[PDB]
């Protein structure tokens, strides 16, 4: 008997479609961080089956990257600027890990 | 609370 075969971590790309998207971001350069000493933008709140949670965002998940904005070592306001738009659709890479 | 902003 023995674990099966896991990810512990990976990269991935997410569309979403929306009239909010469905999620909190929390932290940033400059914000009291979520987890641990990392300062990026995570994900900490997915409503509950919204856009985000059909995407597959998962709660924790590390913004690195929205719209081909580099989101890796950026203030809060960056990610929420680069998020309050979206006219339409979302494209964001994502750090998962477990 | 450690700043969380709802989108």
């Amino acid at each position: 008997l023995i674990e099966p075969a896991r990810i512990e971590e990976e990269e991935l790309t997410l569309t979403i479609l929306r009239g909010g998207l469905g999620i909190s971001i929390a932290g940033g350069k400059g914000s009291t961080p979520y987890k641990g000493d990392d300062e990026g933008i995570f994900i900490s709140r997915v409503s509950e089956e919204g856009p985000a949670a059909r995407a597959g965002v998962r709660v924790g998940d590390k913004l690195l990257e929205v719209n081909g904005v580099a989101l890796q070592g950026a203030e809060h306001h960056e990610a929420v600027e680069a998020l309050r738009g979206a006219g339409t659709a979302v494209q964001m890479r994502v750090w998962r890990e477990r | 609370h450690t700043n969380e902003t709802s989108l």
